[PDB]
RNA sequence: AUAUGUUAAGUGGAAAAGGAUGUGGCGUUGCC
RNA sequence: UUGGCACCUCGAUGUCGGCUCAUCGCAUCCUGGGGCUGUAGUCGGUCCCAAGGGUUGGGCUGUUCGCCCAUUAAAGCGGUACGCGAGCUGGGUUCAGAACGUCGUGAGACAGUUCGGUCCCUAUCCGUCGUGGGCGUAGGAAAUUUGAGAGGAGCUGUCCUU
RNA sequence: GGGAUAAGUGCUGAAAGCAUCUAAGCAUGAAGCCCCCCUCAAGAUGAGAUUUCCCAACUUCGGUUAUAAGAUCCCUCAAAG
């Protein structure tokens, strides 16, 4: 996954939440996953 | 919302037992199904039963639609079983039984074993299948996922164990 | 298998079955006997208290610890003992021994080879940093007014105090220490004796406590 | 010129008994220390203690509001360079709960002389029962 | 202490570009 | 780090580097746990958690730096008056002598170089390392113990087999 | 070897008819955290516990005495210093 300050979709597939306060892209491609909103 | 202002529609041939805050539902084939809920304000009836929140807010919705979808669950639990299949890619990848314990020969250096538990039982259709079969969504889920942890799938060639169908990735190695 | 308490004779040798050298201690083990059985009920931990050497009776002008006072003569008696030198606590066993007096025999560690002892002296005077904790001396290529002196004691200004656990001259040795995982070779009836494998802590006439190995 | 001084000889101490249970923690410490520093009495003297004993029954219900189970972290310096213990007052409750009401009862007592002697009269059990029968303890509401 | 709201981070009880289905208000439109 | 200000010290705060002896931060070098890979495997890259322990011996130089030889699981980066002279050395530099290149008419100066050269102290009080004596612990004594708390240790390789 | 966890991985689950490791609930997961291993430790003034030993004469003092159990002075020494 990346860390990065700023995480936003980078597809049409990924899709933003918030787990435990941090906000997360999950996504189908495994390259696309992000957290640390 | 909709799916906690809907009918549960017990069907009468499982006994729910509303026992003050708790619900406990037998049926043909499970019993001492009891789940801690919350405060919430449902009717104890037979033949159907429906959850109603009291209040209204954006903590009463979550928790009303929550409520009724495990009422839900832990009546179709005794209405019949929840059965995972999980199965075995790759060569000489056999599943073993032993009591009631599941042997799995999955290309380590030593077998690898799962202990059943209550509520549950395993079954294996041929050496690359295992099915658990039980009544709890949570508890089948559960026993599954860990023994489906041992040898998750590759992406190359997909030999480990899963689920059913093809969900999984490819890669190309070569 | 159960402790015992015996004294330090001194190292020799043998030699094993394959024809192999085996560095032994002596420790003789005589007189042992169970004064007091502690229980959960009247005290919270379960032990029993052993015995060691035997002192002699009561006299009514002693002017050494040779004969035993009327406190110890009055404790030993409860158990239909003989005063007794050395009395110790051993915990970690199974409580089948007998409150009344019953001796503790060599015999009893046959079975177990792997023990450990407690031993409670090493002796040396008060020492320097170089010999108490090993450290290094200065050179004498240059002309070095140090050698054997500690070093810095601490930083300058900003520490502005020596912190506690530097290392400085003191006493040395004379502490408790305990070696684990040593091997009883052989076990001696009529001397009472037990040949246990390498080297216990402490001088000659000294009291080791044996006890099976908590590992 | 006029004004009463309380004295050894005038002073009448009583014991009280409180419940701990469904009761937060600062709450509930604040007024034991009042009661403990006998400013709830009208001959209160600066100088000399006229406070009441104190015994805190069912010590391992008080409660904290929030994620203070896993916050709240105390911390204790043993005096060797490196050693700064800790332990949240989570694990603090389960484990030694009478110690937490007491240190966080005697933190809210002046530390002097007298703030220690003013501090040891209170018990704090973790569990209804207490041993002190034989001083007729009253049963105190706080309010 | 009294009355009416805000928030849930212990913010309160240090700090920016920028990122986000956190929650409250008013307003304004497009399909019901 | 190179600086900028000129706020404490000129009835005086000893300057390198190394030795001896440590302590702390994490922005992690090794070891441990993982996500992605343009990850087939053995090796790698790059991010996230993590400070428990460990983190070499020589040649050249006053060397801190640096380059090289042979290793190592690895040869981390920083703070503490660039830690540390009431602990040590004193090579360098900032003493006096004397010589070279250059500058000055000159006495003499360095953009530099070279040979040499007295480093003081019977520790009060706090601090630290050991050891005793007084009193207390509601009679006076002998032994054996619980453990609130505190300290210590904590590293890793290489072969054989599956 | 035991317990609770970080990053990570999840099971059921709604808010949001689907989806979703999270909001309720239930797991799993580090040489690191608390135990387990070794030493100190009741001046822990909160001064703990167990076993044993000693326990009458004189006063109106209401207290005193010496002596009991025990320990030192003094002397011969070492495993200690």
């Amino acid at each position: 996954m990346k860390v990065r300050p700023s995480v936003k979709p980078i597809c049409e597939k990924c899709k933003v939440i918030k787990r435990k306060g941090k906000v997360m892209v999950i996504c189908e491609n495994p390259k696309h996953k992000q957290r640390q909103g | 919302s909709r799916v906690g202002k809907k009918i549960i529609d017990i069907p009468s041939d499982v006994t729910v037992s509303f026992d003050g805050n708790h619900v406990t539902v037998k049926g043909p084939k499970g019993e001492l199904s009891r789940t801690l809920n919350e405060r919430m304000t449902f009717k104890q009836e037979e033949n159907t039963i429906e959850v109603v929140r009291p209040s209204d807010s954006k903590e009463d919705r979550t928790n009303h639609g929550t409520t009724r979808a495990l009422l839900n669950n832990m009546v179709q639990g005794v209405s019949q079983g929840y059965v995972k299949v999980l199965e075995l890619v790759g060569v000489g990848y056999r599943a073993q039984m032993q009591g009631k314990d599941l042997i799995l020969n999955v290309g380590y250096s030593h077998p690898v074993e799962i202990k059943a538990e209550e509520n549950i039982t395993f079954s294996v259709e041929k050496n690359t299948v295992v099915k658990v079969e039980g009544i709890s969504k949570e508890q089948v889920g559960a026993l599954a996922s860990n023994i489906r942890s041992v040898r998750p799938p590759e992406p190359y060639k997909g030999k480990g164990i899963r689920y059913q169908g093809e969900y999984v990735r490819r890669k190309e190695g070569k | 298998t159960k402790g015992i308490l015996g004294r330090k004779i001194g190292m020799t040798q043998v030699f094993g079955e394959n024809g192999e050298l085996i560095p032994v201690t002596v420790v003789e083990a005589k007189e042992n006997v169970v004064l007091q059985k502690k229980t959960v009920e009247v005290d919270g931990y379960n032990a029993i208290q052993v015995g060691f050497e035997d002192k002699k009776a009561y006299k009514k002008d002693a002017k050494s610890n040779k004969y035993a006072n009327k406190p110890a003569e009055g404790h030993a008696k409860k158990a239909d003992a003989a005063p007794k030198r050395f009395i110790r606590e051993f915990r970690n066993v199974d409580v089948d021994a007998y409150e009344v007096g019953q001796e503790v025999s060599v015999d009893t560690f046959v079975a177990g080879d792997v023990i450990d002892v407690t031993g409670v002296s090493k002796g040396k005077g008060f020492q320097g940093a170089i010999k108490r904790h090993g450290q290094s001396r200065g050179p004498m290529s240059h002309g070095s007014h140090f050698h054997r002196a500690p070093g810095s004691v601490g930083m300058a200004s900003d520490a502005s105090r020596v912190f506690k656990g530097q290392k400085m001259p003191g006493r040395m040795g004379g502490n408790t220490v305990t070696v684990q995982n040593l091997e009883v070779v052989q076990v001696d009836t009529e001397n009472k004796v037990i040949l246990v494998k390498g080297n216990v802590p402490g001088p000659k006439k000294g009291l080791v406590e044996i006890r099976t190995s908590i590992k | 010129r006029q004004t009463f001084m309380a004295n050894e000889s005038n002073i009448e101490r009583k014991w009280y008994v409180i419940d701990a249970e469904g009761q937060t923690l600062g709450r509930l410490s604040s007024e034991v220390a009042s009661i403990l520093r006998g400013k709830n009495k009208v001959t209160y003297t600066p100088h000399v203690d006229t406070g009441d004993y104190v015994i805190v029954i069912n010590a391992s219900k008080i409660e904290f509001t929030g994620n203070k189970e896993t916050d709240k972290v105390y911390y204790r310096h043993s005096n060797h360079p490196g050693g700064i213990k800790s332990i949240t007052a989570g694990e603090l409750r389960r484990t030694n709960p009478e110690r937490l009401i007491e240190n966080s009862i005697k933190g809210m007592l002046p530390s002097t002389r007298l703030g220690e002697k003013q501090g040891k009269k209170l018990f704090v059990y973790g569990g209804a029962e207490h041993p002190h029968a034989a001083q007729q303890p009253e049963n105190y509401e706080l309010r």
